[PDB]
């Protein structure tokens, strides 16, 4: 609203207005740790500024509580603070307090200039109401679609601040309504921060193959939480691979060639990297469709494959080491026997970038490396903060993996990605045979006092994982309810379970509006009225901190709320 | 008979490609790449710090366009469809539709700083402001090709009773005038090898670039790749087109004798004394959607013999009497547009009057080498005239030495009359 | 061998040196207070080149 | 010392002593304008990619401060940042 | 010591690097630094301003190879391909050292080192494919070492001549062939009464 | 007093000479001893200077910006130089 999505290239030429001197360092950028889409508008945006020559500081940041920290050491020198996936739901100006007039300078002729100039951006379409409006430091971003369905909520906004009668009544209980109505609602993504990035990148027409892939990579990064967001945002991204699309076609191969190729991107996990019957086992797709939790299920996988013709031990065999005919035959194994499973839905579309002889990655088996390096690339307060300064080194080195030299780095990012998804497939497993999970009617609750495991989830992303495969178990089975579902996962030295909330989705075949998030608001709501210690310093509200005691009557006040 | 297509300079034709360059100029080259029947438009500018690149996709697929700094023209032929985008873009980029009879089709367009030049098969002309208002609607030949150099414009018109036609006009911000009107054009359409029939399906008259030059003068690559320009121009009476480089021969003497026919010339634009000019390699006329550095050459005169060059041969020599002639040529033909360019259009830089002078100064010693071979011939008769073509006394000092190394006493004699005549 | 020492010219160098680094800071106040910064890298650059290898003949002497 | 006294004798730490005394006086006076401390790598690149190999906190430039926050990457001219590098707080971005 | 101990005899690569960017380079500038008669400045106090003043977009100019590299990190500079560096010219220079096992092909003494760094970085401007490029110097290196290899077999005290011989060829040489001749010349001197 | 205007004079005087990282707050603390002075005492920059190398020579410890340290050192110099007078 506030900056258009044309206007975005205006809001990079303002900060370059700003911030653009060889005598001093001005600008500083701000990213949400351990987020991917974030990750990728990043590091586009330090390609923009290498090539500007603009000098500027990185730091990743964990929670709002960090962010807080950090705007307290900002050096007055630079003038433009940059927020990355971030902040844009939440009111920063009231979180941070910062004031205007105070910043303001040079404000009068009516123009408004500050010392510090805040630019936001979040990819969740719900944004705090004074975020967009309230604060003119604050410099929100947005597709336009926040615009379309705030005009009512800005016009009743500015209504309701301009008015301080019973007609008064009437009409200050109408903006109130109005304003509630926007209010006490499930957060929900709607757009990537690369996709925004790249919009002002192609503005300023500075897109390329590689910023394409960046935004690919975020979009693909988003795809399995809004797979309706991403099927929005793939047929833009094709026709941005075409436009960019080098004109030369079949070129022979050298170490130069590069490419973005739009081919078939079946749902498997790392079929490319790994053996193709694991890549048909590691897939929650496929668990959840055959059951695969089971032993029946295993079985079904086996006789699938037989059906399909392939040996088994072909299948089980490095997908890089089977036969180069059989490749070939794949696909059309494939076409005729997920329609004999009712499987078909694993045949999918999938941007695949190469680059001659170090040849062809995937955007999926590229982000899960991705978030494996987050996960896994390296009182109790300090060991939390200690572990989040390692998460914000697994970050950096996720970043330094993005570079394309380091296709090692991405090769152990890969590696990392079939420990994690192999022990969040354990994990998932062994939760339905113990039916962890509880069906409480006003959500599905479930808590992990599991050895293995336990420090993995206390990461976010691992959490979520494991979260992700049991509700995408819960979305294929049919008689399990599209209900909000609570994991719940205990470190032993900081004693204290990580409770994120998790939206139910329909199942793959399915593509009906996605299911919002009460858990945020929810545990606000349980924290505030609770004596129960819990954290809500972190980016995501919806995850959470409690004490392992403090869970269960937080559970059960959580249970009480009527926001679940 | 002739077919009327669409030309744009430089253009190069889709062909087996999906992709190809729209136009092509100094000012910029915008290729064009096919993505599902919606041709996406880029726009280069070789000018970095100036224009910033801006490629926009493309339903219309305008098979013309044209560059200028001000703003980028696109036109459909067939369709009329004319959009006209600023390169700043502050001013939205305007498009419309023109009145395009059964069979009238865009032949070119041509882009002005405050106006837009279209020119159609039937040959009915149409003049609109940078504004896209209809400033003046007209009929003519047919204007097979558009250039227009800022207020300067000069158009080819050509029909089969017409023939070949070219129409100048130094239009302004106001006052528009003229210079020449459907004047005709010494050039010679190419015979209608698959690639090059190719290319000239895609431009029937074969003309690889219609340009004006960098001070501004008329210019164009013809089919036979023999380059022309207009020279004194300024003056209609006076004015004469010059074949100032042949492609064909100096393909051939950097060759060192060898024929090579996968070689060929695509210039953008002209700079003074030096044209920039792609040359393409390969069965296409056209050059590859990557572009290699536009390659620099000094004009050079066609009065060289291939015969003589090759008797040289036996990397290729030529005799020190014929460079000191094609010298000499070249160095009068530089002075004289220099002088004109001077004269009307100022100087754009301080160092053209420099130049100039040491123009002319090369001139003399080019003429200095020639009277030194008449001096060997021993006739004193072609000696003297070359003394008094020389343009300097003081280089006529060096010339009476020559005569005195020659051993003439009547070259000498007449070299010490013109001596005292020139301080006359 | 040692070279003899040549303090003309070495004089000379030191003197253009200090003279290109005032009007780099001269430009540089300029800048704080056209507005290219690249012809300042370019001087800048070419002084630390001059300022090195000066300092690697003086060492190996 | 231009930027393990147990092995050395006590006379040889004078004399280390009075040779790092003597490069910082030939630094002091004529010819203070070139580091003569200053690193004998060719300019091979003026602006590199810099990061901290380590979490030294704020850290001085020509006109500015800059945090050295762990894993926090940078694009700053070599010549600035090449004294950081010769303390080793930052390495290769 | 102020001298490094590998430096007390031979040259770095850097070091040959850095005088081949001494060396200068044309290339194709992309802006009008020349104003017309109708601004920051070079000043550079060991090269030329006046040529990096006066440069014009798609105007070919000679300037100082690592200014040129300097350059080409930005868009605006593409630097000109040597016409020794082009598939012709090298097979040319192959053809005359197979018909001339003794003598080298005049290649510049930093050709090694040019086409290296111009295959890092101006690969982009040759016309010709780089790749193949790439097989020709590497052809021409072989040839070269053979030689180099045979001359190592005729060694002799006295004094040796290597004309068309590469920069950093002749580098890389110095430290054995120097010490060799070195030890032969003490050992005829002890030979000698 | 004036830190800004004395801080690439402290960065130079200090950093160029000896290696030495100058915190702000350091600066601002020099900037404060010059303003001891009511005009500007160029004098003072040698005494900083030397205060600097008094520091270098007993501290001998990097980051003497801090200026909980050089704070004292500022005394101590002071005193010397109030000995000389």
């Amino acid at each position: 609203m506030y900056y258009g999505i044309s206007q975005f290239s205006e809001a990079y030429n303002k900060i370059l207005r700003n911030s653009s001197s060889h005598s001093s360092c001005q600008l500083v950028i701000f990213v949400s740790c351990l987020n991917i889409d974030a990750l990728c508008a990043t590091k586009m945006l330090s390609l923009l500024f290498k090539k500007q020559l603009v000098q500027s500081q990185i730091v990743p940041i964990f929670g709002y509580s960090e962010l807080r920290r950090h705007y307290s050491q900002l050096d007055d020198n630079i003038n433009s603070l940059l927020l990355v996936g971030f902040g844009g739901v939440i009111d920063l100006e009231a979180f941070l307090e910062i004031d205007p007039q105070e910043y303001v300078i040079d404000t009068d002729s009516g123009e408004q200039s500050f010392r510090r100039d805040i630019y936001v951006l979040d990819a969740h379409r719900p944004w705090n109401l004074d975020n967009i409006f309230g604060s003119q430091i604050i410099q929100c971003f947005d597709d336009g679609t926040v615009d379309d369905t705030l005009g009512e909520q800005k016009e009743a906004y500015y209504k309701l601040l301009e008015l301080d009668r019973k007609q008064r009544k009437k009409q200050i209980h109408e903006y109130e309504g109005v304003l509630e109505e926007y209010y006490s609602q499930g957060t929900t993504v709607v757009n990537s921060i690369s996709a925004q990035i790249y919009s002002l990148l192609s503005a300023i027409g500075e897109t390329n193959l590689s910023n394409l892939w960046l935004n690919i990579l975020g979009t693909t990064s988003l795809d399995i939480a809004y797979a309706q967001v991403y099927n929005r945002l793939y047929p833009l991204l094709q026709d941005e691979v075409k436009r960019l699309t080098p004109s030369s076609r079949n070129s022979v191969k050298t170490p130069d060639t590069l490419t973005l190729n739009i081919q078939p991107d079946y749902y498997l996990f790392l079929l490319r990297h790994s053996s193709l019957y694991d890549s048909f086992y590691y897939s929650n797709y496929v668990n959840a469709k055959l059951s695969l939790w089971n032993e029946n299920g295993k079985k079904r996988l086996h006789k699938m494959f037989a059906r399909m013709g392939i040996p088994l031990s072909t299948a089980q065999e490095t997908w890089l080491y089977m036969d180069h005919s059989i490749k070939r035959e794949l696909g059309i194994i494939f076409d005729k026997n997920l329609d004999r499973y009712g499987l078909q839905d694993i045949i999918r579309d999938g941007f695949v970038r190469t680059l001659g002889y170090r040849g062809s990655i995937s955007a999926s088996e590229f982000v899960e490396a991705l978030t494996a390096l987050l996960e896994v690339g390296n009182n109790s307060a300090q060991k939390l903060t200690n572990l989040r300064k390692r998460w914000v080194s697994n970050f950096w080195l996720s970043w330094d993996a993005l570079d394309d030299r380091k296709v090692e780095l991405l090769n152990r990012g890969i590696q990392l990605a079939q420990d994690l998804q192999r022990a969040i497939f354990n994990t998932g497993v062994a939760i339905l045979e113990k039916k962890l999970i509880k069906h409480l009617r006003i959500y599905r609750l479930c808590v992990l006092q599991d050895g293995p495991d336990l420090d993995l989830y206390r990461n976010p992303l691992t959490l979520l994982r494991l979260g992700n495969w049991l509700i995408e178990c819960c979305a294929e089975s049919e008689d399990k309810q599209l209900l909000p579902m609570v994991l719940a996962s205990i470190d032993e030295n900081t004693d204290t379970y990580l409770v994120a909330g998790l939206t139910p989705r329909y199942p793959r075949g399915l593509d009906k509006k996605p299911i919002l998030n009460n858990f945020s608001m929810a545990f606000q709501q349980i924290t505030a009225e609770t004596d129960a210690k819990v954290r809500i310093d972190n980016f995501e509200s919806s995850i959470i901190e409690i004490r392992r005691e403090d869970l269960s009557p937080f559970l059960e006040k959580l249970t009480l709320s009527g926001l679940l | 008979k002739f077919r009327y297509m669409p030309f744009s300079p430089a253009g190069t034709p889709f062909g087996f490609t999906d992709r190809r360059y729209l136009t092509m100029n100094e000012v910029g080259y915008v290729s064009t790449v096919k993505n599902s029947e919606q041709y996406s438009i880029t726009v280069s500018f070789f000018d970095v710090g100036r224009f910033r690149e801006y490629h926009f996709e493309d339903l219309f697929g305008y098979d013309l366009c044209f560059l200028n700094e001000k703003g980028t023209l696109f036109g459909q032929s067939k369709t009329g469809q004319i959009q006209y985008r600023p390169h700043d873009s502050i001013h939205s980029n305007w498009t419309k539709i023109i009145p395009l009879q059964a069979g009238e089709r865009i032949t070119s367009v041509a882009a002005t700083p405050v106006r837009v030049i279209v020119g159609t098969s039937l040959g009915y002309f149409r003049s609109f402001n940078q504004f896209g208002v209809p400033f003046a609607v007209e009929k003519t030949s047919p204007i097979v090709a558009l250039t227009a150099q800022n207020y300067r414009v000069f158009s080819v018109h050509y029909s089969q009773f017409h023939g070949l036609s070219y129409s100048l006009s130094e239009l302004g911000t106001s006052s528009k005038r003229y210079y020449k009107r459907e004047c005709p054009l010494p050039m010679s359409l190419p015979n209608i090898k698959d690639a090059n029939l190719d290319y000239y399906n895609f431009n029937p008259m074969g003309i690889k670039s219609l340009f004006f030059s960098s001070y501004g003068d008329p210019c164009i690559f013809g089919s036979d790749n023999t380059l022309l320009l207009l020279s004194k121009w300024r003056s209609p009476e006076e004015s004469k087109w010059l074949p100032i480089l042949d492609s064909n021969m100096e393909i051939w003497k950097m060759s060192g004798g060898k024929e090579t026919t996968d070689i060929h010339v695509w210039p953008l634009a002209l700079a003074y004394d030096t044209l920039n000019c792609i040359l393409v390699k390969g069965k296409h006329i056209w050059p590859e959607f990557p572009l290699p550095l536009p390659s620099e050459m000094e004009i050079r005169m066609p009065v060289f013999v291939k015969s003589k060059l090759l008797e040289e041969n036996k990397e290729i020599q030529i005799p020190v009497s014929m460079a000191a002639e094609e010298e000499y040529l070249r160095s009068k033909v530089l002075s004289e547009l220099l002088t004109d360019t001077l004269e009307n259009d100022g100087e754009m830089y301080g160092n053209e009057n420099e130049v100039l002078a040491a123009l002319n100064g090369a001139y003399d010693k080019a003429l200095l080498r020639l009277f030194a071979s008449a001096c060997s011939d021993q006739n004193v008769e072609k000696a003297l005239s070359l003394a008094h073509e020389l343009k300097q006394d003081r280089a006529l000092t060096a010339a009476v030495k020559i005569s005195e190394r020659a051993e003439l006493p009547s070259l000498v004699k007449k070299i010490n009359n013109i001596r005292e005549a020139r301080y006359e | 061998e040692l070279l003899p020492y040549p303090h003309q010219l070495m004089k000379r160098l030191l003197n253009r040196i200090s003279m290109q680094s005032q009007l780099i800071e001269n430009i540089s106040m300029g800048f704080l207070d056209n507005e290219s910064k690249l012809p300042l890298l370019c001087m800048e650059t070419e002084l630390e080149r001059l300022k090195f290898v000066i300092r690697s003949y003086i060492r190996c002497r | 010392n231009g930027l393990d006294t147990n092995n050395l004798s006590h006379q040889e730490q004078e004399y280390l002593k009075e040779y790092c005394d003597l490069i910082t006086d030939l630094k002091s006076g004529d010819l203070v304008d070139i580091d003569l401390s200053g690193s004998l790598v060719p300019p091979s690149d003026v602006f590199i990619d810099v990061r901290v190999l380590k979490d030294a906190g704020e850290i001085q430039t020509e006109y500015g401060v800059f945090n050295l926050i762990k894993d926090s990457q940078f694009f700053v001219r070599q010549s600035d940042v090449e004294r950081l590098i010769q303390q080793g707080y930052l390495q290769k971005i | 010591m102020s001298l490094p101990a590998h430096l007390q005899q031979t040259f770095s690569p850097e070091e040959i690097q850095f005088i081949v960017e001494n060396e200068p380079i044309k290339i194709f500038p992309r802006i009008t630094t020349r104003q017309k008669i109708r601004h920051t400045r070079w000043q550079l106090i060991t090269t030329d301003d006046k040529a990096l003043n006066n440069m014009v977009a798609m105007r070919s100019t000679e300037v100082v190879l690592w200014i040129a590299l300097l350059l080409k990190q930005q868009s605006k500079c593409s630097i000109v391909a040597p016409q020794w560096l082009t598939t012709k010219e090298l097979d040319r220079k192959i053809q005359y050292e197979k018909t001339h096992p003794d003598r080298f092909s005049e290649l510049p003494w930093n050709w090694l080192v040019l086409a290296r760094i111009l295959f890092n970085k101006a690969k982009d401007d040759f016309h010709d494919p780089i790749h193949e490029l790439r097989g020709k110097i590497q052809d021409l290196r072989e040839i070269r070492q053979i030689k180099v290899l045979k001359g190592l077999k005729y060694l002799n005290e006295s004094h040796l001549q290597l004309d068309n011989l590469s920069l950093l060829e002749i580098n890389e040489l110095r430290p054995f062939i120097t010490e060799i001749m070195d030890k032969l010349r003490e050992i005829h001197t002890a030979s000698l009464t | 007093i004036q830190p800004p205007l004395l801080r690439p004079l402290a960065y130079r005087v200090l950093s160029r000479k000896y290696g030495l990282s100058i915190k702000s707050d350091g600066l601002s603390a020099l900037a404060e001893f010059v303003g001891t002075n009511i005009g500007a005492n160029w004098r003072q920059g040698p005494a900083t200077i030397k205060f600097l190398e008094q520091f270098a020579a007993v501290w001998k410890q990097q980051e003497r910006g801090l200026f909980i340290d050089q704070s004292g050192v500022k005394e101590v110099i002071q005193e010397m130089k109030e000995r000389e007078k």
